[PDB]
């Protein structure tokens, strides 16, 4: 206490106020540029999956394990997750969603595999014990298609081996600047979603070399592009709930500066009175 | 009085988790003020989370006191009492809201209102 | 003159109205001039050659893809990498190497690095709740 | 005139009131210490042409005379608020705050914007400087702080890097 | 501050560290001794130096505990082992 | 006394010189903090690396410390110490590490004290 402590104290609090006003600033202009990449991904998919509503669904169709329901007996998570914190519940909200969906499938005796974007889920879950396989980490604020590959590919191999039956995305979604949703998502197997091919009964392809040949990549490209996809909304998610709890972290700072400034001014009155009543009382 | 030597080993320690517990706890009140509660460690969530359990527990009902609220008065036994604190430290009612514990006896009165809300 | 799409999964690489381009199909190099029949087939690696209309010509190198053609739209998933079981493999043991010996490369952003710093630094020894009397 | 460090005026004051017993006041300073420096302070006036022909007896009669005062203050880091400087910010047309910051970083004179200002205004600034200068003092006070966000965001929007540089140019 | 001026050197107490279990609870950053390693037994003042710079680093890199998560290995080093020593 | 006019531009350049070293160190150490020193570029290493070596060089043994410490005292010359800093910060040194010039005194004596190290 004492004035000469309590000035020091708002002022650190008023630079940590100036911090946090810089940091809502940052994060609410790469929350515009991460969607306008994150707008940037939409053509490629919508493409790809128009090309597989024709070759797979059509009017006649290619056998291909991804395509069918199969039984499940264990089931892989693709969890992406932070690489910076001060991100609010982000984080520990998704992985909560994630681990009460896991728990009701292992109710059923199902095993469960991990691969780990990001490293705020790799701590998490090496924390909590959970079955990380493969992971990637470090992409920062510069996610790439290309560093993927690595887990998505991982993922795709034990699925095609057999050893996983069911394949989801676990991500934010981005929905608007002031509310993002976590989700949990399947992607293998594939699943129905309309894109009828009936109009188009008027034309067909000619395959180069042959339809299998081409369907198998055009099937793991779009999962790698639905992984990215989701990399990408889950980054300008981040984005935006920097940007909301930096705000609410500078209302507080200013409340609390309020408060001190109170107990200065109480602090400064009391020493100007106890000083001048032992001067005066000092004489005769 | 609180010495190893008077009141024995297990409640000198239980005494001295306790107020382990509540000043970790005073030291993060600053941050959670500023950035909010969802800043902290895992571990630190749960550090906070068994502060302000113990927090209630430390309140009681005075017979002196049903004129103000109506609740009847408790007795409580200290070994009656250094086993619910011993219990809420190591986290074994750690599975129970913090308003099970406002203003009630013994542990087992607290593990009794959870089910009542 | 037919529009061409070159498009990555990240972005897009070129858009416009074409007259003719030259291919390197993996089945033996190949030539889209109008009207030409649907078709889809993958691509290997090397300059795809653009004629843009007025006989404009630019190249642009890919390195894959798969190429589709429709009555009036042509485009080229191309994509950003090498791709092939050769590479994908390494990648893949990398990415599950990292899950064992329990690596964590550090991100790039210095800018969150320093403004984190100085708020964990600023934040620090404040005491304050315990000098304003708010209960909380 | 130029009065250095009336802060040391007080204090002298300060020691040979007590020295009298003369009862004290806030801070020890004597009582009428705003009384002090006002009755100084005031005398600084720019006085019209009818009180010199009559001060003078006629001998001077189309002038007018003027006494400019530029006196000195000496805060304890910075404080602003105490007590006497805050009497004689109270007393005075404005003043010329030197931040100590900008003096150790290089910036000499160390001439702080935005706190430091002159309440007689551009009246007392010839005509070209006050055209010149009219944009000056905000632009700068502005830069200071948007140079204070700077170094927690790289990637700054070139509409704002021309601002940054200019800013630094004329700094 | 009048015996603080006139005596060799100071053991500040705290009773922040006294309520956190460090007992007892000296405040190694503030306290001091002006008679210093002149008075040590030679074992104790060759292996006290390296507690001292221990602590030091520890009160140092303090600040960013409540972040410590978020730390670099290289650094993590050092702040565990400063939480060891004390 | 520490402007050009008085102090000739070789010292007021040097000591300048030796404070923007610092000053850097200063903002750096805090993200070799949170990132480790990998993500630095080659010339902030170079620069953490003299400022390191330049923060170690301004200390000296004192023949009055002589009795604290046992080592014996070093008087170090102006010119000596210009001279230093100076070849420091230019980098004529950059082969030497960083103990070698903690307690030398003289520039020479670092460049001595490297070998046996």
């Amino acid at each position: 206490a004492g004035a000469k402590d309590i000035r020091s104290k708002i002022a650190s609090v008023q630079n940590t106020q100036k911090i946090t006003k810089a940091m809502e600033m940052v994060a609410a202009s790469k929350m515009r540029k991460s969607q306008d990449r994150m707008a940037a991904s939409r053509p490629y998919a919508e493409t790809m999956r128009k090309v597989i509503g024709h070759l797979a669904h059509g009017n006649l169709e290619y056998k291909h394990p991804y395509l069918e329901d199969r039984d499940v007996k264990r089931v892989g998570y693709l969890v992406v997750s932070t690489d910076r914190g001060l991100a609010g519940g982000l984080n520990i909200n998704l992985f909560k969603k994630l681990l009460a969906e896991m728990k009701t499938w292992t109710d059923k005796g199902v095993q469960a595999d991990l691969a780990m974007i990001g490293s705020k889920g790799v701590s998490f879950f090496n924390s909590v014990g959970g079955n990380v396989v493969a992971q990637v980490t470090g992409m920062g604020d510069n996610p790439s298609l290309s560093e993927l590959i690595g887990p998505v590919k991982v993922m795709l191999q034990a699925y095609d081996e057999g050893r996983l039956d069911k394949l989801y995305i676990v991500s934010n979604k981005f929905i608007n600047t002031m509310s993002q949703v976590p989700t949990i998502s399947q992607l293998l197997p594939l699943p129905a979603s309309d894109d009828d091919d009936l109009k188009h009964k008027s034309w067909d392809y000619l395959y180069e070399p042959d339809p299998k040949a081409l369907l198998d990549t055009l099937l793991r490209r779009y999962v790698e592009s639905q992984v990215y996809q989701g990399v990408v909304e889950n980054l300008a998610s981040e984005q935006a709930a920097r940007m909301v709890a930096m705000k609410a972290a500078t209302d507080n700072g200013g409340s609390l500066i309020k408060e001190l400034q109170l107990v200065y001014n109480k602090a400064r009155q009391a020493s100007i009175t106890q000083e001048l009543t032992e001067i005066v009382s000092g004489a005769a | 009085q609180l010495d190893p030597l008077v009141v024995g080993q297990e409640h000198y320690d239980t005494a001295r988790g306790v107020q382990s517990i509540l000043q970790r706890y005073q030291e993060l009140k600053d941050i959670i003020a500023i950035l909010g509660m969802d800043e902290l460690s895992e571990e630190d969530k749960l550090v906070v989370a068994r502060a302000r359990k113990i927090q209630r527990f430390l309140s009681q009902p005075f017979f002196v006191a049903e004129v103000f609220t109506g609740s009847p008065g408790k007795y409580v036994s200290l070994k009656d009492t250094i086993r619910g604190f011993k219990g809420i430290m190591e986290g074994e009612y750690d599975h129970l809201p913090e308003q099970a514990f406002y203003m009630v006896g013994s542990i087992e009165e607290a593990v009794e209102k959870a089910k009542k809300l | 003159t037919y529009h061409l799409d070159v498009v990555s999964a990240e972005q897009q690489m070129f858009s416009g109205l074409v007259e003719k381009i030259q291919v390197t199909g993996s089945e033996g190099e190949l030539g889209i001039y109008p009207g030409h029949a649907p078709l889809l087939t993958a691509i290997k690696p090397g300059m795809i050659r653009i004629v843009k209309q007025h006989g404009h010509e630019e190249f642009i190198y890919l390195s894959g893809g798969i190429l589709e053609v429709q009555p009036g739209n042509v485009t080229v998933l191309a994509d950003t990498a090498i791709r092939g079981q050769d590479l994908d493999e390494a990648r893949a043991m990398e990415a599950k190497r990292k899950a064992e010996e329990h690596i964590s490369s550090s991100h790039g952003d210095v800018d969150y690095a320093q403004a984190s710093a100085e708020l964990a630094k600023a934040i620090a020894q404040l005491r304050v709740i315990e000098l304003t009397k708010k209960a909380m | 005139i130029i009065y250095d460090d009336l802060s040391k005026q007080a204090v002298a004051y300060r020691q040979i009131s007590l020295l009298l017993r003369r009862p004290p006041g806030r801070e020890a300073f004597p009582g009428d210490v705003f009384y002090l420096h006002s009755r100084l302070l005031e005398r600084a006036a720019r006085v019209n042409a009818e009180y010199v022909e009559a001060f003078t007896k006629g001998e001077v009669k189309g002038k007018t005379g003027s006494l400019t005062a530029l006196p000195i203050i000496e805060t304890q880091a910075g404080d602003v608020s105490a007590f006497v400087p805050t009497n004689v910010i109270s007393i005075t047309d404005g003043q010329i705050f030197l931040e100590t910051n900008l003096f150790n970083a290089g910036i000499r004179p160390a001439v702080n914007p935005g706190i430091s200002v002159s309440r007689v205004g551009g009246a007392a600034q010839t005509k070209i400087m006050k055209k010149l200068s009219g944009g000056i003092r905000t632009a700068l006070a502005q830069y200071r702080e948007l140079a204070a966000f700077s170094q927690f965001a790289s990637d700054l929007d070139d509409a704002t890097r021309k601002q940054l540089d200019h800013g630094q140019k004329v700094t």
